[PDB]
């Protein structure tokens, strides 16, 4: 019943595209990992061996890269990652109000996932939008936090 | 067609150069860029020798906008004294706290950057160029990918560009969470598919970089100047602002100001003017307590009349201006800076590894009123001892801002020593 | 080395044949062409009999891309029924409004064209071939001259090509401003050093052409297919697109589209698909009002579902697609078409000569609101009477598109008669 | 008394030797002459006819027929502007207006210095890039006045 892990063809194609993009295959490692995280909602540990084969890299090389880069998550599956900036400017301008509003709406704190697997709050360093502090992302979308009522409306768009 | 949601960061210019289009918060595609005379500088560049282009960039007084202010033309000259092949890298990792100047060019006027890359690549004889954009800028990434395709279709990229015989492909790579990948040698490591571990310098990238070959790394803002230099000529460019620090500079202003955003200004502008003349003054008209130059320096209210140039007494850096006012707790702000370096040391060097962590660890105890006497003296010691043996700038500076707050705001820190 | 400046026309292909290289906007020289397996079709061709090549081209169902869609094989057959010597002519006059498909092959993939000319010439027993390129394509002219020299140097042109015993010279002639010199008999006149005056057909060129000898005239696009037919065989070629109207076709799309350029598509594609699927839809997402098939036909927004084939109900022609949207004045557009025919009639035939002039002259008065009732009646009359006694297709069609705008957009013309 | 300078006579002779028959080179020869002088000198036609072994009559008729040849006006640079349907639809008038702003001339006219002549032409076969113009052999899409101005400054 249990078989060696295999990339669904639609994902494999995407991975192969990245690998073919740069002059050397191994330059595509981060784009491939982003792709895998996008597809599964995290990095499955079992995905790394075949990825390594595709990159013509040793597994431990790949594992070390996944460990190094903070955007990748081998631990928790989540459909939507709410990245909340916890750096100086957002802190000054009201990170704590955003986190409170998030707790009120979703019932979770930083590092936690909602029981439905839908949302994970991820504390991150400066997102490079400090003039619009306090800043958060929902997957690739990026926003200024204004108020709980405004946050609730934004989150309602992710289903 | 559709890109991820981006905040509409305010942008304003007195020079109408780097922000000529990017002052409007939307993607400017190639047709709009062409209407404004875009890619004509490239056409002009391709009729010049590489050597002449280097000379022009040299004479313009252009300095890197990535933070160190290194003379761009001189950097290029160092590269081309080394045998090819050579590589050209645009550093779009912008991850310093308070710094959001590069992204508005990327996301709004991508062709300005691309045109700069093509000219710069031609000048140093690079046939392969990279943009390394941080992973938390997904919109910028997609915007750049599409802009590059637009440029290919118009024949500004590819083989034999406009019959010149110059070949170029630009590859767009994405980061994945590490601030240290903005350090030029860790960036290269990342482009080679490895962890972002800085290399010992020298050698500098211009001698040994990507695949060990001569490599120029330049910041987004730096590269965006290059079309203007060619278009206007170096003499006319050097007429902008003070002649020793000529040309536009971008200033990302955040915190307790009325008009936070990116300002394009000449470098004789003072810090006071940036805050009060351009950024609308402070929220609630409160007194300025301090300005953090990103996570690098802390200026007091007694230091506002300095020029925003790369002089010894100048503001320098990336021109990042974070304003704190009279009610902002300096120790709380220092903690946030400590937290930043804690989370970003790559851990290769021992004093950086343990110092970044301990600085944050002990400062948190201080802030929370839980520090022993030992923790206090420990914090002081570690703050002075992150730098030893460090092989990149992060270890060199991780205690710097915090040290400045200790010197400039002793009364506030003492309040916590009692607590 | 250096050529005059060219705009970088956008080009896209779903078939990766004619535009395999020409989809990239630059000159592809012989080494790059050879790397892609170029000139191997020629080598194969020279190992075949002329008759066999004609046979394959016939069975391919290749049709002319110069506008009439005449079966190419059949044309060649006709030529070789007539005693030699014979001449081969490549028609690169491309001057019909909206039509810029041929130039991107000339300017970007000249060896594809040249290889086609050499095979075609061999098939019909021509030892002397011509490219007639319009004079407003100066870069195309210099590019071809250089490509021909490249081919000479690699032994693809000259005497006894590749030991085959077949000799060929390709001469490049230039036009000098006359659209009519794209008409095959007027082209031949121009090659003979005269004014571009069409000859009464029949005879067709394949019977009597250059210096009175059997002559095949084919369009650039037509000839560019020939290497593919020899390379793949006719069976695989016939497998491209629908079985009857098989093979690639080029579609130059201009006007109110998001992505104007040349599209290489199969002929089962609909007009609507060209506009909305490939060319990115309309500028401003405005409603399509009309499509001008060059200066030949006018399609309304109710005719977008037609195939881009040579069927009775199909688009046909050169596949030229000029898009007008809801804001564009049909009468103003018709005026521009009238002006074109006025500026291009060669003047041989009286109704064409006076008709093209009066159509433009009167339509301008109508447009400026200076037309009497008699000017209105006269306009109608002359539009219907350009064709009588005409000896070529220009006279036959000079009123066609404009007539269609009168039939299809009556309410907009009516407003001008006020 | 009119005779071609030798370097031109050479070029004409190359064209005449290129095709199997001399008379086929008539249009190439006339382009060459117009390139050299910036127009077709009326006086050039007689000696050309001699080199082609054609009657002068024949040559005059050909010059008259082919619209690219100009016997009236010398100009260093011919700005050929497309006035056909697609370019008209996409902004020929903006181009002409920009041209008037920069050069101070309308179609048909030459600048006082004899440098630029604006020539209205039929479709140049570049319609995707409408509105189109050429400056001698170079061809461009018009984007804006600022863009046009920079292009024109390249011709001195
Ligand atoms: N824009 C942003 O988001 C960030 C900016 N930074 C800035 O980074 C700065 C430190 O950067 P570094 O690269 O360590 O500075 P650096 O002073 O060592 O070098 C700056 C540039 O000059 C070149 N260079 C220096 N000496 C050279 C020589 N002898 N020969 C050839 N090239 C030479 C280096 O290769 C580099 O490209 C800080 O001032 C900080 O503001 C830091 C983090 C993020
Ligand atoms: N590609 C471009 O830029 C342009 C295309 N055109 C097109 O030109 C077309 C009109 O062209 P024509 O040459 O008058 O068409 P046609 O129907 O008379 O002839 C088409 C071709 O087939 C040959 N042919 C036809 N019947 C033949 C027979 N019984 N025996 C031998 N050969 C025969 C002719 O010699 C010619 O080569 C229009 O449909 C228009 O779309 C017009 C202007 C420019
Ligand atoms: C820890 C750390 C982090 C960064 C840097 C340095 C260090 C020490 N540098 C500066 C970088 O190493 C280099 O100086 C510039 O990229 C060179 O470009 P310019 O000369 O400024 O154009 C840097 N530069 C940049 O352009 N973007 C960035 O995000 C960063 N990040
Ligand atoms: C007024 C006028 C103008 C043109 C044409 C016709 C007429 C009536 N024809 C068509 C030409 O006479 C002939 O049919 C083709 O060149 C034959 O080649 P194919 O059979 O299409 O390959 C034509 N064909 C072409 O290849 N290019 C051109 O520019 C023109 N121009
Ligand atoms: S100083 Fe710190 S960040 Fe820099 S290489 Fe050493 S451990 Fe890494
Ligand atoms: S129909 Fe018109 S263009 Fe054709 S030969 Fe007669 S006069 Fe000339
Ligand atoms: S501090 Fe939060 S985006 Fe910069
Ligand atoms: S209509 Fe102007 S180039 Fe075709
Ligand atoms: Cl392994
Ligand atoms: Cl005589
Ligand atoms: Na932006
Ligand atoms: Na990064
Ligand atoms: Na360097
Ligand atoms: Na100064
Ligand atoms: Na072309
Ligand atoms: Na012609």
């Amino acid at each position: 019943f249990k078989t060696e892990f295999e990339f669904p063809e639609e994902l494999k194609t995407k991975l192969q595209e990245h690998i073919n993009y740069f002059p050397k295959k191994r330059q595509a490692i981060l784009l491939c990992l982003h792709e895998i995280q996008n597809y599964y909602g995290y990095i499955p540990p079992e995905s790394l061996k075949p990825l390594a084969d595709m990159l013509e890299l040793p597994l431990n090389h790949v594992e070390g890269v996944v460990a190094f880069y903070d955007m990748f998550d081998r631990e928790d599956k989540a459909k939507y990652r709410i990245r909340v900036c916890v750096s100086i400017v957002c802190h000054l301008m009201g990170t704590n109000k955003l986190l409170k509003a998030l707790e009120n709406i979703l019932g979770i704190k930083p590092g936690e996932v909602t029981p439905d697997g839908k949302f994970k709050i991820v504390p991150v360093q400066c997102l490079g939008a400090c003039s619009e502090a306090p800043v958060f992302m929902v997957n690739d979308d990026e926003y200024k936090f204004e108020s709980e009522v405004q946050l609730n409306e934004i989150l309602s768009r992710y289903t | 067609r559709s890109y991820p949601a981006i905040p509409r960061i305010y942008a304003e210019t007195t020079l109408n150069m780097l922000l000529k289009r990017a002052k409007k918060p939307r993607v400017h595609s190639i047709d709009e860029y062409l209407k404004d005379g875009g890619y004509q500088a490239l056409e002009k560049a391709l009729n010049m020798s590489p050597e002449e282009i280097i000379d022009w960039v040299d004479k313009s007084t252009l300095r890197g906008g990535g933070g160190a202010g290194f003379p761009t033309g001189k950097k290029w000259k160092f590269a081309v004294q080394n045998p090819g092949p050579r590589y050209f890298i645009c550093n779009a990792d912008e991850s310093e706290p308070g710094t959001f100047k590069d992204r508005i060019i990327i996301e709004r006027d991508p062709h300005l950057l691309i045109e700069g890359i093509i000219i710069s690549s031609y000048a140093i004889g690079a046939n392969e160029a990279y943009i390394y954009i941080r992973g938390e800028y997904p919109a910028g990434y997609y915007i750049l990918r599409d802009a590059i395709e637009e440029a290919k279709k118009k024949g500004f990229l590819g083989k034999n560009i406009l019959g010149s015989g110059f070949d170029l492909e630009i590859y767009v790579a994405r980061g994945a969470g590490a601030y240290i990948c903005g350090e030029e040698t860790a960036l290269i490591e990342s482009l080679e598919g490895k962890r972002g571990h800085p290399r010992l310098k020298p050698p500098y990238p211009v001698q040994k970089g990507l695949w060990g070959k001569p490599t120029v790394v330049n910041n987004v803002e730096t590269i965006a100047n290059v079309p203007f230099i060619i278009s206007m000529g170096w003499e006319e460019y050097r007429y902008i602002g003070p002649s020793d620090y000529a040309g536009p500079k971008l200033f990302p202003v955040s915190g307790k100001v009325k008009k936070p955003g990116v300002y394009e200004l000449p470098m004789n502008t003072t810090l006071r003017e940036v805050i009060f003349k351009y950024a609308g003054g402070t929220l609630g008209n409160k007194k300025v307590k301090a300005v953090f130059s990103g996570a690098l320096d802390c200026f007091s209210s007694e230091e506002l009349d300095i020029p925003m140039d790369y002089s010894p007494l100048g503001f320098g850096g990336t021109g990042t201006v974070i304003v704190l006012t009279e009610e902002d707790d300096i120790v709380e702000a220092a903690l946030k800076i400590a937290e930043f370096y804690e989370h970003e040391t790559c851990g290769q060097c021992t004093p950086c590894r343990v110092g970044c962590y301990e600085q944050a660890n002990l400062l948190e105890k201080i802030y929370k009123g839980e520090a022993t006497e030992q923790d206090w003296e420990g914090f002081d010691f570690v703050n002075r001892n992150i730098q030893p043996t460090s092989i990149c700038g992060l270890g060199a500076v991780a205690g710097r801002l915090i040290r400045q707050t200790l010197e400039k705001f002793p009364e506030e820190w003492e309040k916590y020593r009692k607590k």
